């Protein structure tokens, strides 16, 4: 599997799911750049640490990619965007080890913070929280997304299991979900990718206490268009 | 157990509902200058907001009723104006303000004698469709030295707001309440989403409690029922 | 090591394309991912993985026993030279009784459009 100078190697024959069924197409409205070059290669964002106290992960899109890749250079410098996301979230793991991960792609995913005691009067999330670049974000509350939003009924969106016994990649191709044809690049985050423990990490003593999560994603069909700033 | 019409996405929102009270009192602290400015917030039935936050991006046009009376539900013969400031056009501040005058701003003259008006609002969005969840800023600009509370926000949802006042030059005779109905004609839903788990803490973001709770946990234990 | 540079220390200007096959030989139970990437002459070492992603790259993971193999595009005489450099894309992961170090053996070659020029004899011995 090679597009482009990037060379990645996952299984041909699983399960790839389409996002609400609609494949990354090109607008061919009036609301306006289409680069399939060094913008079509494979990105691969550092791998993450699947921990028996692991609580789960999430990633912004497409501000995952602001300031990492050549993909960013041309989100910077056009004030609009617009683009499909082919994800791959796959993670290396032996007969010997157990979990069960639900990645999954919640559309307009608004982080909510926290407010206890006798009067609630809290701020708003942060931009690390907001906005967490490719380094991602470990939940605090996962049982409710850190939005009350309760991770039970996640699998209403874009979803695929993870078994360490059954499955050991997970394919998401999500199309351009907007209100608006054109949108911002650095300021809309379209859609976040979550990726959430349901069934723990468990082994004998003697394993390899981490299993990883590796993150291999490439823009479909992206057009920036706009004009540089 | 035959029919499928009972669960579409018409059928579901289509009910007219108690979305907001004015009070316009005949002596308090309250309203003391005898008009007051409700913006519409689809928020004010209670229900609601958890029904239509199962879905991301919503369309749909809006019939509002306005059932007044005194107090103690007895009609006087009071004339009445509530008047629609659309999303750009600026509210009234003062009694005499030249809101009240301008015809963009389309009114509504009724009489409490008369059956509760009944007007009807489209879509007021510039984008195609409402937002209940915006993960971003509304600015396309760098501006990032200020206090960004503006996460969540999304002002092209602004359906506009209505202007209810008493007739004439002098206060009214009679102590007044009126009250109002909207009702979602034409409906159409897009992105489904998890239903609140939590109780909601704001308005205009869905922050949640320092303390997590749950739908039920009626087993004492996971063998017995 | 390899045959073809003792035969490029018999002849002073050569220039072609080059085949690297790197052969793992854990157990059969292990698995991980490794980072392979070559970065052309002149410009320098990438400084850390994710800014050797960025450049020409290649995802070698343990489904793969050896099959995973670098093509180098081009090689002359007069950083002169680019470099490839191997990089720890995810930690070595095994299961219990499985060995937790393991060692691979890097095999290289020549392409057919390899070539070399001016002869020269430069032997140590005798």
């Amino acid at each position: 599997l090679t597009i482009g100078n990037s060379t990645i190697t996952t299984q041909e024959a699983a399960n790839i799911i389409v996002g609400y069924g609609e494949w990354p197409s090109y607008c061919s409205d009036s609301d306006a750049t289409r680069p399939d070059v060094s913008v079509n290669r494979f990105y691969t964002l550092d791998t993450k640490l699947w921990e028996k106290s692991s609580k789960g992960w999430y990633w912004k899109f497409p501000d995952v990619l602001t300031e990492t890749g050549v993909f960013g250079q041309n989100a910077q410098f056009h004030y609009l965007y617009r683009s499909g996301f082919c994800i791959h979230v796959q993670c290396n793991a032996s007969k010997f080890h157990q979990g069960a991960l639900l990645v999954a792609v919640l559309p307009e995913y608004v982080i909510g913070t926290v407010a206890g005691g006798t009067g609630t009067e809290d701020s708003h999330p942060p931009y690390k929280q907001t906005q967490p670049g490719a380094d991602g974000f470990e939940l605090q509350h996962p049982y409710v997304l850190d939005a009350g939003i309760p991770i039970s009924q996640l699998t209403v969106c874009p979803h695929q299991w993870i078994n360490l016994r059954t499955n050991n990649c997970a394919t998401i191709i999500v199309p351009y979900i907007n209100a608006l044809p054109f949108d911002s690049a650095l300021n809309h985050c379209n859609f976040g990718l979550l990726v959430v423990p349901i069934s723990p990490l468990d082994y004998d003593q003697g394993a390899t206490p981490v299993i990883p999560i590796t993150i291999t994603l490439a823009p479909m069909c992206s057009e920036f268009a706009g004009l540089r700033q | 157990s035959h029919s499928t019409a009972e669960t579409t996405l018409d059928s579901f929102f289509s009910r007219a509902g108690l979305v907001g009270e004015i009070d316009l009192p005949l002596e308090g602290t309250t309203n003391p200058n005898g008009y007051a400015n409700w913006d519409i917030d689809i928020t004010g039935y209670a229900q609601m907001r958890r029904k239509v936050e199962l879905f991301t991006y919503m369309r749909f046009d809006a019939e509002f009723t306005f059932v007044a009376c005194t107090p103690t539900g007895e009609v006087v013969p009071q004339l009445l104006q509530y008047m629609f400031v659309p999303p750009g056009a600026p509210k009234p501040d003062s009694r005499e303000s030249l809101a009240w005058q301008t015809a963009t701003n389309p009114s509504v003259f009724v009489k409490l004698s008369d059956p509760p008006a009944q007007v009807s609002v489209p879509f007021m969005s510039p984008a195609s469709a409402y937002q209940w969840f915006y993960d971003g800023y509304p600015t396309f600009g760098e501006h990032k030295q200020e206090k960004d509370l503006e996460y969540g926000a999304c002002p092209n949802n602004m359906m506009g707001t209505f202007s209810v006042r008493t007739v004439g030059t002098s206060k009214s005779k009679y102590p007044l309440v009126v009250r109002i109905y909207m009702r979602m004609k034409h409906v159409r839903a897009w992105i489904p989403r998890p239903m609140r788990n939590q109780n909601y803490l704001f308005k205009a973001n869905p922050n949640y409690a320092g303390n997590s709770i749950k739908p039920t946990g009626a087993s004492r234990t996971a063998i017995t029922t | 090591s390899t045959l073809l540079g003792q035969l490029c220390g018999y002849y002073t200007q050569w220039s072609g394309s080059l085949e690297v096959t790197f052969m793992f030989t854990g157990s059969f139970m292990a698995t991980g991912k490794m980072l392979i990437a070559y970065t052309p002459p002149g410009g320098p070492l990438p400084k850390d993985r994710a800014t050797a992603m960025l450049g020409t790259h290649v995802i070698w993971d343990f489904g793969l026993q050896s099959s995973v193999t670098l093509v180098i595009p081009w090689i002359s005489n007069t950083y002169t030279t680019g470099l490839v450099s191997i990089w720890y894309q995810t930690n070595y992961v095994v299961p219990i009784g499985a060995p937790n170090t393991a060692y691979i053996i890097a095999l290289a070659a020549a392409q057919k459009n390899f070539t070399m020029q001016l002869c020269k004899d430069a032997s140590d011995i005798l």
